RNA sequence: UGAUUCAUGACUGGGGUGAAGUCGUAACAAGGUAACCGUAGGGGAACCUGCGGUUGGAUC
RNA sequence: CAGAAGAAGCACCGGCUAACUCCGUGCCAGCAGCCGCGGUAAUACGGAGGGUGCAAGCGUUAAUCGGAAUUACUGGGCGUAAAGCGCACGCAGGCGGUUUGUUAAGUCAGAUGUGAAAUCCCCGGGCUCAACCUGGGAACUGCAUCUGAUACUGGCAAGCUUGAGUCUCGUAGAGGGGGGUAGAAUUCCAGGUGUAGCGGUGAAAUGCGUAGAGAUCUGGAGGAAUACCGGUGGCGAAGGCGGCCCCCUGGACGAAGACUGACGCUCAGGUGCGAAAGCGUGGGGAGCAAACAGGAUUAGAUACCCUGGUAGUCCACGCCGUAAACGAUGUCGACUUGGAGGUUGUGCCGGCGUGGCUUCCGGAGCUAACGCGUUAAGUCGACCGCCUGGGGAGUACGGCCGCA
RNA sequence: GCUAGUAGGUGGGGUAACGGCUCACCUAGGCGACGAUCCCUAGCUGGUCUGAGAGGAUGACCAGCCACACUGGAACUGAGACACGGUCCAGACUCCUACGGGAGGCAGCAGUGGGGAAUAUUGCACAAUGGGCGCAAGCCUGAUGCAGCCAUGCCGCGUGUAU
């Protein structure tokens, strides 16, 4: 059955931008959407809407460069079988930097730069690079 | 595998044997020669080579190999036997040590005197 | 009076290695009866035969 | 003060591996960590000259980690290389759609206490230098307590309907259990006609036949299996299921709605089902046929071929629990270009859609390759099973199970 | 699968002190697949070796903790011991004896024999640091400070320089 919304999340938006799929669509929920909020203020995705009241769904427009897809790689890192927490000094740097590291914090869901400018730490939701 | 298939049973590490039991972790033991004689090499050498039964110390019984070219050793002779196989002597685990207890040096040898317990030549 | 462990024992069971003597030729090609699996019976030996199963069978 | 005066060895030189020639030896003597070297032109054995590497040491042996991502947490695998339980159901366990509130256990931040000194590390200091000694820091990645944060996970409360299930109507089906029956054929028994062969093989012989076979006709008995339909067709968890009829009974699918409200997924141990052969007791026995017998073939022929033929194959009940039980591919869910078919629903106006199951090809991607390819071996998540060189060996011993 | 002082309770006793620590009585519990019980091996740590790290291996010297003192058992004295160079009993060994009976314990330092591939001198001094006793002077101190032996390791230097 279905047991991780957040790694469906990462796999529509892997295989969409691998299918040259202009946009991609799935069942949200406000993780999902404070996930997109990061993806598209980083420059990851072109935008996002939800759409519906009693059965909502999030729909991501992804974004191609050159004909490549912007995202190159996109990795569930915390997974329900193993959480992954890290302190504020431990944040893990995304290919040196040059990615992303999405982190849930007690100040809500961040980049990684943003987690260690505010001196948090907390959960590893994945990477994107 | 998992990790909730590790948290029960953990990776485990392969034991590896010694090819030198008879010496028990010990760089030498002394042994008494029971018999001394020749034997032929596995396919495809062919030669006599000299090798001896020798009793040690520790109750073990084992073959060891008399290396360079003639030696003084019969049986009751008190040796030193070192780690070493040789690798065409069917199970012969040892070598013994020349010019140490019984054992002579070789006669006459020039060069890698050391390994065969040769004094240095008054020249 | 038990349990456990080590040593040892006429004789006996199979195993490994070496070496190649004797007996055949089971497998690899359709290997000259396609091979193999489980099971059962038989046979100096490799094996053979029955029953179901597989293709990891050549030809067509 | 005196005078270079007292002070250099060990291993190696075919490749890995820095360093090559001659002579001796001739599968001998010998070397060897491995690949291997030695058979009369040996850079591999032994001496020598030359060289290389270390140097008051140099080699060898033992032992640990490394290289070994070769137990893989970081960081591996399971179609064919070793590896998916034969198939299920299911307790413990692991995991858990969506919204609000609350809690603050996990998690995060800060503080305080502690984490002995030495050691390691940093900046220094002192022995002529260094080793060594030493000042000060950092570190001791932990534990406890306190105070905060509330996104995520957990708890508690209340929901929601998209997962899961219930109801209504219908559809296809060798799904299962029980009973009945039909026609074809084989064998046997009886009788009629009829007469010298039949049967078998590569060729034969054994065998059957003048005591009348084989052939042909009529009647009867009995057991087992269901031609055609029949299909890379259907059903079933797998094993498997095939004439027709009745009775009892399981699942799947579709169309419209209504209902419950996360009731879910996976599963060590456990339990159930599980081809054929085999076992026990009682029946049955046509055909077939292990064993066995005879005839052939052959050097032999404990076979292949022929003539016979008993267990068994069949039924009832119980046991056994294994198969190349195979897609050699665990279950569940999501996502990702196409083409041609089969089968079974249903909507609409043969034409256009929309569901379920299924066969073949092939794209991206994946793969050691072969190939897989929306029914994945692609891209991901949850849980389980399993592998760790070949042989010994799925064997021995012990346990459990079994009548064996 | 294990356990009958076993698990808990009440009361008495006991200890410096809580306590099945012990006893009487009552209850029938307690432990265990988050591995009890049983079997094998083992002193633990700070650290050490290796490794890029995660790990793996390891626990000599130095420092902290524990246990032991010929073997088995026991208490006495004392602030503290069930006591390495104290006591008692038993045992195995060694020794003395007038045969009745007695003596001893290097896993302190050095040393001997033995085992082993293998590991040192029966040294000097309390001058320093520290410990016991003493008002102190001081006495004692194989702790310690030093010396001897061994290339065992680490580090430095020499074995000539120029021509
Ligand atoms: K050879
Ligand atoms: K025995
Ligand atoms: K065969
Ligand atoms: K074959
Ligand atoms: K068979
Ligand atoms: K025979
Ligand atoms: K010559
Ligand atoms: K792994
Ligand atoms: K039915
Ligand atoms: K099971
Ligand atoms: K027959
Ligand atoms: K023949
Ligand atoms: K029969
Ligand atoms: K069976
Ligand atoms: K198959
Ligand atoms: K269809
Ligand atoms: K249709
Ligand atoms: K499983
Ligand atoms: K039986
Ligand atoms: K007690
Ligand atoms: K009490
Ligand atoms: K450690
Ligand atoms: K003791
Ligand atoms: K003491
Ligand atoms: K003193
Ligand atoms: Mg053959
Ligand atoms: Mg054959
Ligand atoms: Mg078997
Ligand atoms: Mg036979
Ligand atoms: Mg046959
Ligand atoms: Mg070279
Ligand atoms: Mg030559
Ligand atoms: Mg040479
Ligand atoms: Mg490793
Ligand atoms: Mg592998
Ligand atoms: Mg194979
Ligand atoms: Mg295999
Ligand atoms: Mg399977
Ligand atoms: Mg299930
Ligand atoms: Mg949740
Ligand atoms: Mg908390
Ligand atoms: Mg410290
Ligand atoms: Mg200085
Ligand atoms: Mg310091
Ligand atoms: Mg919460
Ligand atoms: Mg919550
Ligand atoms: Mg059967
Ligand atoms: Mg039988
Ligand atoms: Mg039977
Ligand atoms: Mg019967
Ligand atoms: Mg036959
Ligand atoms: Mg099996
Ligand atoms: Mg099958
Ligand atoms: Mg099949
Ligand atoms: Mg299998
Ligand atoms: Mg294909
Ligand atoms: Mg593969
Ligand atoms: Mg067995
Ligand atoms: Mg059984
Ligand atoms: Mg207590
Ligand atoms: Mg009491
Ligand atoms: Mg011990
Ligand atoms: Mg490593
Ligand atoms: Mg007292
Ligand atoms: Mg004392
Ligand atoms: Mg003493
Ligand atoms: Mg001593
Ligand atoms: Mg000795
Ligand atoms: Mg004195």
């Amino acid at each position: 059955s279905m047991q991780d919304p957040i790694a469906d999340m990462l796999t529509r938006i892997r295989n969409g931008q691998a299918a040259n799929k202009a946009a991609v669509t799935m069942p949200s929920s406000k993780l999902k959407v404070a996930i997109a909020n990061v993806l598209k203020e980083e420059g990851f995705i072109e935008d996002f809407k939800v759409e519906g009241d009693t059965k909502p769904e999030l729909e991501l427009t992804l974004k191609y460069f050159q004909g490549k897809a912007v995202v190159e790689s996109i990795q569930r890192v915390s997974r329900p079988g193993l959480r992954i927490y890290k302190r504020k000094d431990e944040l893990p740097k995304v290919m040196a930097g040059l990615g992303i590291a999405v982190v849930s914090t007690s100040k809500g869901v961040m980049t990684d730069r943003a987690a260690r400018q505010a001196g948090l730490g907390g959960e590893i939701i994945c990477y994107v690079a | 595998a998992t990790v909730n298939q590790l948290v029960r049973k953990p990776r485990a590490r392969k034991v590896a044997k010694s090819n030198v039991p008879a010496l028990e972790a010990c760089p030498q033991k002394r042994g008494v020669c029971t018999r001394v004689y020749t034997t032929t090499p596995k396919k495809p050498n062919s030669a006599l080579r000299k090798v001896c039964r020798v009793r040690l110390t520790n109750g073990f019984e084992v073959t060891s190999y008399i290396g360079g070219e003639g030696h003084n050793l019969q049986e009751h002779s008190v040796i030193l036997i070192r780690g070493g196989r040789v690798k065409d002597l069917p199970g012969v685990r040892y070598h013994t040590v020349r010019g140490a207890l019984d054992c002579s040096g070789v006669k006459d040898r020039k060069q890698a005197r050391s390994k065969y317990g040769v004094k240095r030549p008054k020249a």
